[PDB]
């Protein structure tokens, strides 16, 4: 049977873990503690299905997930809350201080001494799997244990896996809202390194799921259960593939390969066009046609960049529910009629497409509606430029002083691995301007 | 007033490169210094003030010893006859050639014998019955922001590292608390001294090198002149001062690759900071030589906090950084050069010189 | 795994550590007895970091009382929760400093201090990771300044990688309370600059203007004033004890706060604070915690940030809110007030929301504020000092007791050094 990992690195990962498992066990219907009684009364099946949750004879379901972090009081509500019965005992929470939001400190310095536990668990699970898939790692730029321990891991695994497709759900530093004053730093020096091991990275900005809360959703006063249910809906939709039914079925190495053209232009964006509360789920038709320009409607894009100060390069699409193919080729055909969507002279074909028969669900507690079609729209865009650069000037303004700079040194690290991580920095913004450029 | 003197030595291959045909990636033009990678896919350029290419004897201006020195040390000694106070430090990672540009060999010297002998010289030619001379030495060591003395021996116990204070006299600035001073006349006697420091300057057999220096060592020359002026009376007594000092600092090197724990990770970090605040004071002085109003943090660090009336004011700083050409030692080459750079870095990509034959573009025209 | 230890020298530290474990006992349920008779199960998960544990399960709190006046260290022990505290770290001498810094720090303190490291030693090895340190002293006075000072340079070198935490309360502008603050102050800093991460200055005046003007409290006494620094110092070490969204440790404000090693002066402030009336017409939500917290009144450091540019700042947050209304707020702050905030540092602010409210509130904020307002307590200081010291005022009772002339003018230099250090970024760029 095909698997995936589910890596969980950092509390922006943790939060989110706790979010898209909440959603995996409600869809194929198991309860907190493990059990499936579906199976008990109709005598068994593959519901409970081994991408995910591996089955002990017990009825136990686990799910094929490591939750990392250096913080304890992140993981403690996971070993205390409601579902402490399903997990592993073994989480690999370090009993000692965090990082501080260095990388230096998560890299190497309190990276090590837990890493190699952290490596055997996900060893333990690789070889329980007659087939494997890839990787999905959870974290965040700006932090250390999301930057450093993201970076030190994903460095093993280029190792002793190698092949296997290692991808990443990660939260890029807004322009405007941040939470540390060192976040560009922390996030420049990952994708140094990540960069090459690495081989699709979608980017969420928090500040975009903030408006599109808003706007749609009229959510004035959110939290981080909100962004994270609507985050979980992300993956679900990458991962429905591999465990239910349906016509084209877009498998994890698919998606390495239609989106990323050249190796290092591997940073795609993510959406989720129905984002739509219960009075407003009513009072709309809901079709592939309505559903699906909406994913190009640069409000209803979960990072800050507009796309038409760019050109798309590939897109995939994640159709779900009851949608026919018929509906999807009329609007595919009526966005490549638009001329505020510019693609590249190289890719005439530009799309990819994926249908599945598993609606999705409701989150009880929840403002999502219930929804019976969905789509996921995965672009590859030249604009995504203007917030590395952003990112950079950010970078050269504090770095030029040396602020903020002894905390790094102190933990293990030379001042040339800014400069040169400030090298590969300005490289790959001409990369994404050259492949941008029309041919002759 | 002020300004630093950069200056850069690419050293020669070695025999056990040459055997090996260990392959070339500094390359020169004139002034600049590039790097070119051997995967071809960057090509960085460096300029600095002053550039030694001790590559091959042939290419004309290929720096000897001598050129080295008449380029970058020798005017600090005018100005110290002229009265005023100088700093030579000298950067490069272990294999670079750090040793040999400055004390050298038997047979090819460097700038420290090149400079105390002609030191020695200049004053045997200025002395009269009027102006006198006088040479004062000393030689610590800087250790995880501790001072120590490279001049006394170790006394019967395990471990005799005496530590020292630092004390900001109100006048003369800041200076070293019971620090050993010793008077000179010759340059045996110097020799003598600096051999027997240097067997006691922290050393560890690290991963790069089986001796590889873990303390920034300071060498100070102290030099009074002693003149006599008409007072309507006994002439007597206008004195002069100019101190020398002459740095060796130590690498950085990353502790991510080098795996390495304990003593030498604190002793790697506070290699680092110190070369941080060094960085940090140099810019500042730039920026003050170019006019700007500028606030230099000498207090960061004891080696600044200790030089910091032999950098600031009416003073000359140089500056020394060794590199290797071979490509394996790549990454310690950026890194220096990045170092010692002081305006900025300039990056092209370039894969077109190859012209198939003899400049095949002259014949298109 | 984060634990505190906590150390008290002099008057001014033993009252308010007196007054700081009259709070935390009461957020963690814990009585004068020791024992636990709280509601919830999340006040004993992180008892570890302030509290040790005992037989009966009893709570013994990590504090190291310090001083050289009994007659302070015996006001405790009769106090309300002075029957708690471990009697063997009821470390104390006797012939006072005498408001010299010199015998706190060089021929009293000198005789006394291994006796204090002793029971450090005894604690930090007790503990199975330790964040760092938290001393509550006074400048101005002997004890506080001398022996407060002494003590971090040794802790510094025997623990150099952990946090040492600092309350300090800084003299006065108008109103002294000894005659020779100048002196034992400034040589204060010249240790506290080396040897800690992050310092918080404290200011009574600052606290008489809050408790009159905002409290309109009429009769204010130091229990009160104290109760309002126990709140900061809680607010703190908050996301240590307690869950929340976004997390926030003491070495994490230190990266986020202190850009250059020197500049950890830091200016602090609590929210919400009101009368015992106004409360009925105050709505608590996330606004008004931030309009209160950058108001120039509800500062306790006794200076203006007005004068000046923050150079970053950080907001700890404390109950349910949401992260959108916290994240647009800081952000309005610095759009509207970018003269106040440094241009060079793309944003000034960090932010750290715990979930587990005080003791009686549905929300409250704590507010650390590094700016360049905070040179007028050096400048202010570093007047007075040359005006005495260039006669020698009062210098006679120093240099008996083992001094120079030359360690005074060391103090004047690099508290004006660090004036200057400054004033660079307080100017247009
Ligand atoms: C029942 C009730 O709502 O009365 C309030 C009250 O009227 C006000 C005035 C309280 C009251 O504040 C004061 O009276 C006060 C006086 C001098 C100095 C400081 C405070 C209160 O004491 C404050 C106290 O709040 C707390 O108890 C916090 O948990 C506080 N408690 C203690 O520290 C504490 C001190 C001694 C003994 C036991 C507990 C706290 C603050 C920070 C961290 C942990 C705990 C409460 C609810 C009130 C009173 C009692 C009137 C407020 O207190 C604070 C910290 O702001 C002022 O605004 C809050 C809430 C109210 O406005
Ligand atoms: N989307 C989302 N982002 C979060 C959440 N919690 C924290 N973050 C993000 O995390 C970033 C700050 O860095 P952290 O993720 O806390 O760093 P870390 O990976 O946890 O490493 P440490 O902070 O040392 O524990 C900010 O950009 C936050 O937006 C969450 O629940 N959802
Ligand atoms: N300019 C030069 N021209 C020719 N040969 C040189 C030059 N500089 C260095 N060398 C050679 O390279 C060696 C490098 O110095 P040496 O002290 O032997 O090793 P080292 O690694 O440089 N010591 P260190 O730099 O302190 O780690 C010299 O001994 C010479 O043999
Ligand atoms: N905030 C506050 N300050 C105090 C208290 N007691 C003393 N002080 C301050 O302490 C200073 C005097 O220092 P002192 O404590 O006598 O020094 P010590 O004798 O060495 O401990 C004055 O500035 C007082 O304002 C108190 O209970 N609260
Ligand atoms: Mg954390």
């Amino acid at each position: 049977m095909r698997e995936c990992i589910s890596i969980h690195v950092g509390q922006a990962g943790v939060q989110i873990g706790n979010a898209c498992w909440e959603l995996y066990c409600l869809e194929h219907g198991i309860q907190p503690d493990g059990q499936m009684p579906s199976d008990k009364t109709i005598g068994g099946g593959d519901d409970s299905f081994n991408t995910f949750f591996s089955e002990t004879g017990a009825g136990k379901h686990v799910p094929r997930a490591v939750f990392v972090d250096l913080e304890p009081t992140v993981i403690d509500e996971v070993r205390t809350g409601t579902y402490r019965q399903l997990f592993h005992p073994e989480q690999l929470i370090t009993g000692k201080e965090d990082a501080a939001n260095n990388y230096a400190r998560g890299h190497y310095t309190i990276g090590k001494e837990i890493i190699d536990l952290v490596l055997d668990r996900i060893r333990k699970l690789a070889d329980q799997c007659t087939g494997l898939q890839g990787f999905l790692v959870f974290h965040s730029f700006g932090g250390g244990t999301g930057s450093g321990f993201t970076s030190l891991l994903m460095e093993r695994l280029s190792v002793d896996y190698g092949k296997k497709s290692k991808l990443e759900f990660s939260i890029y530093p807004a322009p405007q809202v941040s939470t540390a004053v060192v976040e560009p730093y922390n996030s420049i020096l990952t994708t140094h390194t990540t960069l090459e091991h690495s081989d699709c990275a979608f980017m969420v900005d928090n500040e975009a799921i903030y408006d599109i809360c808003r706007r749609n959703l009229d959510i004035e006063r959110p939290t981080y259960t909100n962004l994270n249910r609507l985050i979980s809906q992300i993956v679900s939709s990458i991962t429905a593939s591999l465990r239910f039914d349906g016509a084209l079925n877009v498998d994890l190495t698919e998606f390495q390969t239609n989106l990323v053209p050249y190796p290092r232009i591997h940073f795609p964006l993510a959406t989720y066009a129905p984002v739509i509360s219960a009075e407003k789920a009513y009072h709309e038709q809901l079709s592939v046609a309505e559903i699906t320009n909406a994913c190009f409607e640069p409000a209803n894009q979960m990072v800050k960049c507009d796309p038409r100060h760019g050109k798309y390069m590939a897109c995939c699409l994640l159709y779900r529910g009851d949608v026919v193919p018929k509906d999807v080729n009329a609007a595919i055909a009526t966005i490549k009629t638009k001329r505020s969507i510019q693609f590249v002279d190289w890719c005439p074909t530009g799309f990819k497409v994926g249908i599945n028969y598993q609606p999705p669900t409701v989150v009880p507690g929840g403002d999502l509606a219930k929804v019976q079609r969905a789509v996921c729209m995965l672009s590859n865009t030249t604009a995504i430029a203007e917030a590395w650069a952003r990112l950079d000037h950010k970078f050269d303004l504090m770095y030029a002083k040396r602020a903020f700079v002894h905390w790094y040194v102190g933990e293990g690290m030379e001042e040339g691995e800014f400069s040169e991580a400030r090298e590969d920095m300005a490289a790959l913004e001409k990369d994404y301007e050259e492949v941008g450029v029309d041919s002759v | 007033n002020s300004q630093v003197t950069v200056a850069v030595r690419v050293r020669p291959f070695s025999k056990r490169e040459k055997t090996e045909k260990a392959s070339q990636v500094v390359f020169t033009n004139g002034e600049e210094i590039t790097v070119e990678h051997p995967d071809m896919k960057q090509v960085y350029s460096f300029i600095y003030d002053v550039s030694f290419w001790s590559f091959d004897e042939c290419h004309p201006g290929y720096a000897s010893q001598t050129t080295v020195y008449e380029t970058l040390a020798a005017p600090l000694l005018d100005r110290a006859f002229e009265g005023y106070n100088t700093c030579l430090f000298a950067y490069g990672q272990t294999g670079s050639g750090k040793s040999y540009t400055m004390m050298g060999l038997n047979e090819e010297p460097g700038i420290i014998p090149r400079f105390c002998e002609d030191l020695f010289a200049q004053i045997a030619k200025k002395q009269t019955s009027e102006v006198s001379y006088h040479l004062e030495m000393s030689f610590f060591e800087v250790y995880n922001e501790k001072i120590h003395d490279l001049l006394v021996c170790k006394g019967e116990n395990g471990q005799r590292k005496q530590p020292l204070r630092a004390r900001e006299h109100p006048v003369s600035g800041p200076y070293v608390e019971g620090l050993s001073m010793n008077v000179v006349s010759s340059y045996s006697d110097i020799q003598s001294w600096l051999e027997l420091g240097n067997k006691q300057r922290a050393t560890a057999a690290t991963g790069m090198n089986d001796k590889s220096s873990r303390s920034h060592s300071v060498f100070t020359l102290v030099m009074t002149q002693t003149k006599t002026e008409v007072v309507e009376g006994e002439e007597h007594d206008h004195r002069i001062t100019s101190r020398i000092n002459l740095v060796d600092l130590a690498g950085s090197e990353r502790c991510s690759t080098a795996h390495s724990s304990g003593q030498r990770l604190k002793e790697g970090v506070s290699i680092n900071k110190s070369l941080l605040t060094l960085g940090k004071v140099i810019s500042a002085l730039s920026e003050q030589a170019n006019g700007k109003r500028v606030f230099i943090p000498y207090r960061e660090s004891t080696l600044t906090w200790l030089l910091k009336e032999s950098l600031g004011g009416n003073s000359k700083t140089a500056m020394i950084a060794t590199v290797s050409p071979a490509a394996s030692n790549i990454e310690e080459t950026l890194s220096t050069l990045r170092y010692a750079t002081q305006a900025r870095l300039i990056v092209n990509i370039a894969k077109v010189n190859e012209d198939m034959n003899a400049k095949l573009i002259r014949e298109l025209k | 795994m984060r634990e505190i230890v906590h150390i008290q020298a002099g008057q001014c530290g033993n009252q308010i550590g007196a007054k700081f474990w009259e709070v935390i006992s009461d957020e963690h349920g814990i009585d004068p007895t020791g024992s636990y008779h709280g509601d919830s199960d999340l006040q004993l998960e992180r008892i570890n970091v302030y509290y040790n544990e005992a037989t009966g399960n009893k709570y013994v709190p990590r504090a190291i009382l310090v001083d050289l006046e009994p007659g302070t260290m015996d006001s405790v022990r009769s106090g309300p929760f002075g029957q708690i505290f471990r009697p063997d770290n009821f470390v104390f001498g006797q012939s006072g400093a005498g408001n010299n810094w010199a015998k706190g720090h060089y021929t009293e303190g000198a005789e006394l201090v291994d006796s204090v490291l002793d029971v450090v030693r005894k604690e930090s090895e007790s503990c199975d990771c330790l964040q760092g340190f938290q001393l509550t002293h006074s400048l101005g006075g002997g004890t506080g300044s001398g022996m407060g000072t002494l003590l971090i340079s040794k802790i510094r070198e025997e623990y150099p990688d952990r946090i040492m935490n600092t309350f300090s309360v800084m003299p006065s502008p108008k109103v002294s309370d000894t005659v020779v603050e100048p002196y034992n102050a400034t040589l204060s800093v010249h240790q506290l600059v080396e040897n800690t991460d992050e310092t918080y200055c404290i200011d009574n005046e600052a606290l008489y203007d809050i408790c009159f003007r905002t409290l309109k409290l009429t009769t204010p006494t130091y229990g009160d004033l104290n109760h309002l620094v126990s709140a900061t110092m809680s607010g703190v070490t908050t996301c240590l004890r307690f869950p929340g969204q976004l997390n926030a440790d003491l070495r994490k404000l230190a990266v986020n706060m202190v850009p250059f090693p020197r500049l950890h002066f830091f200016m602090p402030g609590f929210a919400p604070l009101t009368s015992r009336g106004s409360q009925q017409y105050r709505a608590l939500t996330v606004p008004e915690l931030t309009q209160q917290m950058f108001d120039s009144k509800n500062m306790m450091a006794a200076c203006d940030p007005r004068h000046g540019r923050y150079l970053t700042v950080a907001a700890i947050f404390r109950g349910r809110m949401s992260m959108k209304e916290v994240d647009e707020q800081m952000l309005n702050v610095q759009n509207k007030n970018s003269s106040y905030f440094v241009e060079w540092i793309p944003n000034n602010v960090k932010t750290a929301v715990c979930d587990i409210p005080p003791r009686g509130l549905k929300m409250s904020a704590t507010f650390i504020g590094n700016s360049t307002a905070i040179q007028e307590l050096f400048k202010r200081i570093s007047e007075q000092f040359t005006a005495m010291f260039r006669r020698k005022a009062f210098l006679h009772w120093y240099t008996g007791e083992g001094m120079d002339e030359m360690e005074f003018t060391e103090a004047e230099s690099n508290m004006n050094d660090l004036v200057s250090e400054y004033q660079q970024y307080q100017d247009a760029t």
